């Protein structure tokens, strides 16, 4: 979607593996704020917005 | 707005809601 019409996806109840994405050179930018980018798989939250 | 979706004489059921 366009940046002004940014799309939002809701993520409830699904396991995800942020290690295969952090280890990928395809992503030109991977920067995290408030949570360490390395320690990401351990964290648990009730909902995720994308 | 959907936040969950699951798919799987006398009958008795007990419905309760405790600690979320």
């Amino acid at each position: 979607a366009s940046v002004y019409a940014w799309n939002r996806k809701r993520i409830s109840n699904c396991v995800a593996d942020y290690s295969v994405l952090y280890n990928s050179a395809s992503f030109s930018t991977f920067k995290c704020y408030g949570v360490s980018p390395t320690k990401l798989n351990d964290l648990c939250f009730t909902n995720v917005y994308a | 707005n959907c936040t969950f979706e699951y798919v799987s004489n006398l009958r008795e059921f007990v419905f309760k809601n405790i600690d979320g």
